[PDB]
């Protein structure tokens, strides 16, 4: 091995930073609408958690590349 | 004279001081019984726009623009521009011409020591010279290498700076002592222990080679910043004394204008030489018209700023240390006459 | 073999955090537009969040790619 | 083998990431005027689709840039 | 064979993926616009579509440099 | 040497909680933006002002996990 | 130790800088709404700064890392 | 000799995808203008589509500065 | 090496600018709403100020971190 | 010679890279406000057209900075 | 020798970076400008004026370039 | 040496250039807000200068830190 | 001998550059605001002059970077 045993690492923590910054962008304006429409009914948080609760699939792929990562360190 | 803002202000000076009230003024009207800064103005102003430009030429084409306003004066006519909408009487260019005699007159001596002409002239005309290339004179301060000489002009920079913060920390806390405004003067003198304590720690932790007397000198500093903020009850000292740190090293500014601009000159006149070398006989020609239309260029481009930075210097900074700002005056207005 | 292996892996990773990157940054406003609409109609449930839902085709070519450098490791 | 194969895989990755984030950044406001439209309107189904599909031509190129450098390692 | 056929390697990769962010970034305003007329008018529908389709000479670009050092290649 | 694999994955550590962090911020500024007009205007929907606020810190907490993994690798 | 206590140095510099980035972007929109309710109310003042000093959360996790690194010297 | 070339390679692809995100950044929002204009007057055709046309120039600087550089290649 | 030194001072050097730009990012917002609320009241002044003067924190870690890394230099 | 031809030419395309970027940025704004004007007016032609060529002039330096570059070269 | 190269990095990382500003604050002071032009049709100097500003920062860059370009 | 020193030097550019751009960010808004406050009230100018002057203290540090690294020389 | 001439040489340039992309982004709103209350009252011509010509300090320290490290040569 060599310098490649970090650099694996390097590629680890760039995925996953990436990742999160992702779903910081979508979960930013998705958070938004929603609390204005709960501050506006108190009836649909439901959905609005929902709604809210997809764009991390983002970061699962990003720690599953890590894990993968991982393995092959 | 405690009666509140009863009082209408007016202001008055001597003769030779009274063209930089039109400066000052247009600010706010001070309190009165408020210091004001009417005198400082005149010896600071022309003094570092003097150290900033060092341009004997362009001083000349100010003199030239002098000669032009005060022909202007002399026929008695307004002025008018109505692209840019400024009507102005005779008495301000009277007023302005004052000002730009004594500013040519600081750029001409501060010049003089930074003999540069146009930028670069020693390799047409050995009057100036260096070391290296014998001359009539050596060049005083050769402000082109920056190898020796920065560090000489960032001390006297630096130390235009503490000169005015400590005259105007000085000037609040002798209104706050003389006017019972108690507190104020322990805010002022919380400013100079602190000020003291910082500028002996940097100056210990660049250059030192002892302890010696520095030690207990940033103690006594910061013992008397501790405890005029500790008695006064008011919490909002600590990070303005930061703020204040920054208007301290704020003052590099000159220097730097200064640099910038003879360097640019420098490169252009080093072009106008090197086409004048190149071509050979007719290479002159060529040469001057180019060098005389980019330093036109670059004049109106850059003489704005250079103008505008040390009367900012003096806006902001000075004008805050001893409390210009914080109330409005009733300014001064008899029932008298219109004609 | 060796110093090869770590580069490979950085652009594994950068590969799937800029996919995850560009499918937040479009999901933000898809989804935003979404939760409004079904805030203030409540029937375009299904219309909203396949709306939501087509556009992470980027993130299922983000890890084949991320796949097929991992089988060439 | 060396630096060469990472570094040709790293050349992968910037292609297929950053035709995402292009793509990304183009259905996401596509998608939030097709979605108003289909709010507000409700025929206007077809074209709010086709015009939310053009856009993904950038990654299929991407993707065979991908695929021609797959085939030069 | 060559790293320096590795470094262009990384060179197209980059190349198309910055023309694909150029051209992304006009198509998601002006197919916004676009879709916003379309919905309003419908007849203005062959204007805007070449609107739309003008766009893509900054990836043919693109591909036309990844044909050319794919050449050098 | 072994000991630049040791600096570049600290690298590594680094950019992970750093973007992670950058992430979760511009989350946070809109959500919290979007509740402190709630309520401030309403003052009773503070629960659900706090939940919606504290959802995207799982972010965070990859990152710093993330940090741990590699920080175990000693 | 050579070059790798200065890499721990970048790595540790970068994570507090990026942590103090993240922290800054939410304080701005944050102080903002909250100086506005301020200015009109002046009476939410604790929420307001209750509001303001949740997101500097990410400033002291990031001074854990780098004091964690700072620890491994 | 070897690893210059590549070096100048990705010196092209830089100048061209730079190019590229510059004039498309450009288009976007003058096409957004360009089918407004279009939309509501529809006599607007060739002053928008000259408009529209106007920021081919920097591409074509970035071809010509490609060219230079491959006939150095 | 000296390559140890020059680690650690860019290091410094890039925590510090990081940490400046994001209390700027902070401060612009903030005292934009500051300037307003004194424009229309000119007595919310202390208020003002401790608002826009509290994001000083950002750049006080960044110098601690940065005469840290001076120390251990 | 040797590896310097290949940074020399890297600065080059940077160089003419970011002089387009920014005039781009530039004749966007300038060019969708002339755009307004030319479809109120239709008496704007010749302000708009000196108005947009005016930041169009930013690329003259990229290309002499590359030109002198390219003696060099 | 191979220090060259470099330098000419640098040249051509100043000159963009300050091509980039100078563009993205003559973008809003042309915008105001010709909103200003297309409503007056008199404001004509003090719009060009303003445009002619802002572009300090590219004869900037050109200084910084040929001081360099003479250390070259 | 020479790297030590020009890496250290390196340093101090990203110090003073990030410095600058934060202190150009809060710049913008600030000066804004001011210069609209000033020419509807004109007698703001005091409030509005020291609002205005006030954020340079980043730039103070930002040469502090460049300052004491050319001193470590 | 070293490669440090080069090195610094980047140093200043990116030093240069970023102040001049700060004060870029001040200017741009300072100016904007200058001229849209200059198209009211031409009588505010002083007060955009000078608060137009404030932002030009961040490029002056800049260059003074620049300087200072040319003396190194």
């Amino acid at each position: 091995g060599g310098l490649d045993r970090g650099l694996i690492a390097v590629g680890m923590g760039l995925a996953v930073g990436l990742a999160a910054l992702g779903t910081g962008v979508a979960q930013a304006r998705i958070g938004a609408a929603g609390v204005g429409a709960i501050a506006e009914d108190r009836s649909n948080f439901g959905t609005a958690l929902i709604f809210l609760l997809l764009p991390e699939t983002l970061v699962i792929f990003g720690l599953l590349i890590a894990f993968i990562l991982n393995g092959r360190l | 004279h405690h009666e509140a803002d009863r009082i209408p202000v007016v202001l008055d000076n001597p003769p030779w001081a009274k063209p930089f009230e039109l400066l000052v003024s247009f600010l706010n009207t001070p309190k009165y019984g408020t210091f004001d800064p009417t005198p400082v103005v005149p010896v600071f102003f022309p003094f570092w726009f003097g150290m900033i430009v060092g341009d004997i030429g362009y001083a000349l084409l100010f003199y030239l623009v002098g000669r032009w306003l005060s022909g202007y004066v002399k026929r008695n006519e307004p002025l008018v521009i109505d692209l840019f909408a400024l009507k102005l009487k005779p008495q301000v260019i009277g007023k302005l011409v004052h000002i730009l005699n004594w500013m040519v007159f600081w750029t001409v001596v501060w010049g003089v020591i930074y003999g540069e002409f146009f930028g670069t002239f020693l390799e047409h005309l050995g009057v100036f010279g260096t070391p290296e290339h014998p001359g009539l004179i050596p060049i005083l301060i050769h402000r082109i290498d920056t190898a020796k000489t920065a560090n000489l002009l960032i001390l006297l920079s630096v130390a235009f700076g503490v000169v005015l913060v400590f005259f105007g920390l000085a000037l609040r806390a002798y209104l706050g002592l003389k006017h019972r405004h108690m507190a104020h003067f322990w805010e002022g003198v919380g400013y100079l222990g602190g000020l003291v304590g910082v500028l002996a720690l940097a100056a210990s932790y660049l250059g030192n080679l002892q302890a010696g007397w520095l030690q207990g000198l940033m103690y006594l500093g910061f013992g008397v910043f501790l405890l005029a903020v500790l008695m006064s009850r008011i919490w909002l000292m600590i990070p303005e004394i930061f703020t204040q740190a920054g208007h301290i090293l704020s003052h590099i500014r000159i220097y730097a204008v200064g640099a910038a601009g003879g360097i640019l000159a420098g490169l252009l006149t080093d072009v106008g030489f090197a086409l004048a070398e190149r071509l050979g006989l007719l290479g002159v020609l060529l040469g001057l018209l180019v060098a005389g239309v980019l330093h036109l260029l670059i004049l109106l481009l850059t003489t704005l700023g250079h103008m505008l930075q040390p009367i900012r210097l003096l806006w902001v900074e000075f004008f805050t240390k001893f409390g210009f700002y914080e109330e409005n005056g009733r300014p001064y207005r008899p029932f008298k006459s219109v004609r």
